[PDB]
């Protein structure tokens, strides 16, 4: 199996600004008739893979001419003359001569943009998951940036440890944005031994960290 | 003893692109050759001989019965002496054609919402067919002065092309089956 | 160009599948095409690839004997039939067609167009349809202001899960969660949406919850409290 | 088959989206295709097949459509794009086009300036004179132009010119040319050009004495 | 690289023939479909003529019997012979490379048919003397068209305004080159317009001073 390595793994990028990649493979790729067998594939969040360059340098169809490819035999670099917020999502090149196709790790194109801190909220458990035993109080973190943020469950006072689960969103492609979410799972019993359930969120968007809570 | 199978070509539920022509030969029967000129369900019915009359009239040596779809703008190249795409680089009568060539209109079967890209022509080849000839090359077709390599691009073109038929298709562009008759002792009337 | 995908759920371990490739708007009986395979979170692995005749077929190493591809031409299908599974191919499949039609243009080579992919999950199973709870819109006002809903989608097995917003008139402001396995084997995701604070009265929000492989379809309407 | 384009005549904005259409008579499937034709240029092909973009044409420029509507999309204009537009029936035995589609850059109100020139003596030695006025980087593209001989509004014996948008600030430019003999232009003195143009709060004249 | 160069355009007198050539390389015109397509002043774009690589030829009606299409391999040029010219002959011909489905993807820089009973005439230059301030270059009654105007051979080409011909009521063309400078180039700088016309095959070099 050839054996791809692309260079580097996370690609931090302003707008405006270039951004290059560069794969490597164990065997040469050149020629099965004077071409390279080299293809850039990127995967946009929730998206299938598009093809952008096919035989090391050539564009495919509809790619826009900000995106190419260059290098030859061993030594291969993607180019985006200037980066898009549509641009954000992973970055594979392939080898597409011998038979077993391979890929690279992949290459996280990630966006920079200005500190901006997150809208909070926080939403009491439904009563029909009530009638059902368990309690699940949820908090949105919603369009901030960086990714770089933790949420502190906090109960009558009492900060919690073991309850919650978090998830993030993939950068938005309009905004470059994350957004995230915290949920802590309790039961019935227990959530309705309290009164007071305090969300605390710390973000570099703030000196002082916001809290939403409310009371049962 | 028996009819001769028109029911095999005619009736049909698959045709054959132009390019990949089909041809069925027809020994040892017998053909009534005016229940197809009396059906009216074709669009086209012209013979080159004599009368499909007369024709029903005589004995050959053997019948062909050849069979493809094109565009209902191209059945005027399915005769002697014509040129244009398909009577060049798909399917070529010869100047002196002895038959009948007939021509239905099918866009109920062979064309598709979304379009239907079964049915292919040869767009691209450095000179003309012989009469009677089947091409079915798939060699990449060389249009400038580099070779191609093998490689699919900039001149250097797929040879095949699609026939988008979808049903919203004007009718000279809709899909048209057609067979055509030749005649060269084994059948009659 | 459309390779729109059917088949796809879970099976029990060491069993089979067949997915389903439909494809329109190109020739398709003159081009190659390939499976492609992505494990959740770990980078694409090709699979197989099929010629445009059916006659030649390739393979990795890791699937020869249990994975067999092949197509109809007449019915413009391509199709993956799966054997042997473990929790090793559990994936998301895509089909893709190869670029090129000449020779030097091999069948294995450059994916042109590629599908909306099925996930193919495989464990000792568990296929239930999810309870959808309510968030309850987090008020500031009703003059003006921004207000945040949303649906919470719990217990559920196996993925995916998919939600709309009005059934599909509300895309703006929308973000579905990844979902995320708790302490038993089940998925919990939310979505949310973000919407101006005023508007809670004249219209109603409703998250339209399709969890197919349990024919699961849901339509809670969202509504505040106090 | 006949391809009718709409609008025949549009103008937008540095960045706004601009859609073209392309009506087909009887229904062509996905057979179109635009060309893009500069002034002086011969057409370069955009699309193909209805929606395809050929190699090298940037992305902001894109087709929709089949059957017998198409649409051609420009998702953010720049000052170049103004130039003509062509859709073309393919696999068509008669190659057919449409009429044209002719694209103007809207752009904010900019005053010309303004400029007079008296014939030259070179000129005047063979019995005719040209006095000639120059309109200088304005826009939106027509301003009025008078000739005023003494003080005599003329008519009917001046030509204008116009020339083509600015490839990068979408300005015009107009010559008035002004004809009379040797004689006449020898019977008077104050040759004038008066202009009314929008950004003009009032006529500007640009005058000369012949001596 | 790959280009289609034509030539062979000019003024003809009507009733009379001429032939245009399209000289190809890196397209090899035997091996293609080769359009001729025709431009009339102000109007759309009408396809002419067209050549099979297998050989077959295709005019359009209005064209049938007066223009012959053909190609010379060893020179890998294209034709159009055209006789018994008509006024409505009159236009730019493009010849083009046609592919069916991609498009036409190639076109020469076209070449101008000018179909009139009237007499070569070569221009007079006379120039427009003069912070900004404007010169410039008239010139007046030649025919037919085109002719060309720089301003010291291409070292100056900023600020510079050439306005289309206009059409005279004698008949003949005129047309003027303007440009803008600095105030200060006029007695430093010197501003020279060059004014070739070749259908009279006359070019003329004229410095503007003040």
């Amino acid at each position: 199996d050839i054996v791809m390595t692309q260079s580097p793994l996370s690609l931090p990028v302003t707008p405006g600004e270039p951004a290059s990649i560069s794969c490597r493979s164990s065997q040469s790729l050149l020629h099965s008739n004077g071409y390279n067998y080299l293809d850039w594939y990127l995967q946009k969040p929730g998206q299938s893979p598009q093809l952008l360059i096919y035989l090391g340098s050539n564009r495919a169809s509809g790619v826009p001419d900000r995106f190419s490819g260059s290098g030859s035999g061993t030594d291969f670099t993607l180019k985006i003359s200037r980066v898009e917020a549509e641009d954000v999502g992973v970055y594979y090149c392939m080898q597409a001569l011998q038979t077993p196709g391979t890929f690279g790790q992949g290459t996280r194109l990630e966006i920079k943009r200005t500190v901006a801190a997150p809208s909070v909220f926080i939403f009491p458990p439904s009563d029909e998951q009530l009638k059902s035993g368990t309690a699940s109080v949820v908090c949105l973190l919603n369009n901030f940036y960086p990714r770089e943020a933790k949420v502190q469950w906090k109960v009558d006072n009492a900060l919690q440890s073991g309850n919650s689960q978090e998830s993030v969103t993939e950068q938005d492609s309009k905004d470059s944005t994350y957004s995230l979410s915290s949920t802590l799972t309790l039961s019935k019993a227990d959530y309705e031994k309290h009164k007071v359930y305090a969300c605390e969120v710390t973000h570099q968007g703030l000196s002082s960290p916001v809290t939403k809570s409310f009371n049962r | 003893t028996n009819l001769c199978p028109f029911g095999e070509v005619f009736n049909a539920t698959r045709f054959a692109s132009v390019y990949a022509w089909n041809r069925k030969r027809i020994s040892n029967c017998v053909a009534d050759y005016s229940v197809l000129y009396n059906s009216a369900s074709f669009s086209t019915f012209k013979c080159y001989g004599v009368s499909p009359t007369k024709l029903n009239d005589l004995c050959f040596t053997n019948v062909y019965a050849d069979s493809f779809v094109i565009r209902g703008d191209e059945v005027r190249q399915i005769a002697p002496g014509q040129t244009g795409k398909i009577a060049d680089y798909n399917y070529k009568l010869p100047d002196d054609f002895t038959g009948c060539v007939i021509a239905w209109n099918s866009n109920n079967l062979d064309s598709k919402v979304g379009g239907n890209y079964n049915y292919l022509y040869r767009l691209f080849r450095k000179s003309n067919l012989k009469p009677f000839e089947r091409d079915i090359s798939t060699e990449i077709y060389q249009a400038g002065s580099t070779p191609c390599n093998g490689v699919e691009g900039f001149n250097c073109y797929f040879p095949l092309q699609s026939y988008g038929f979808q049903p919203t298709n004007g009718v000279g562009y809709q899909p048209y089956r057609v067979v055509v008759l030749s005649f060269e002792a084994t059948v009659c009337g | 160009v459309q390779l729109l995908e059917s088949g796809g759920g879970v099976v029990q371990p060491g069993g089979s599948l067949r997915l389903s490739c439909a494809a329109s708007g190109f020739a398709f009986t003159t081009y190659a095409m390939n499976w492609v395979r992505q494990a959740p979170g770990r980078g694409l692995e090709w699979v197989s690839a099929i010629s445009d005749g059916g006659g030649s077929a390739y393979y990795a190493d890791s699937v020869k004997g249990r994975f067999t591809i092949s197509r109809d031409n007449s019915k413009n299908t391509l199709y993956l039939q799966m054997n042997s599974l473990r929790a090793e191919d559990t994936a998301v499949y895509y089909c893709a067609k190869t670029r090129g039609r000449g020779l030097y243009d091999y069948v294995w080579g450059s994916k042109d167009y590629w599908g909306q992919g099925t996930l193919v999950t495989v464990s000792s199973a568990s296929t239930k349809g999810p309870s959808v709870f309510p968030l309850a819109p987090s008020s500031k006002s009703t003059s003006g202001g921004t207000a945040a809903l949303g649906c919470l989608v719990k217990d559920y097995f196996p993925e995916p899960v998919t939600v709309s917003w009005n059934s599909g008139a509300l895309t703006s402001g929308v973000h579905t969660f990844p979902a995320v396995l708790q302490s038993s084997g089940l998925y919990s995701l939310s979505s949310v949406v973000t919407v101006p604070s005023s508007s809670l009265g004249t219209q109603t929000y409703i998250c339209n919850v399709n969890h197919k492989p349990s024919n699961t379809k849901v339509d809670k309407k969202v509504e505040p409290k106090s």
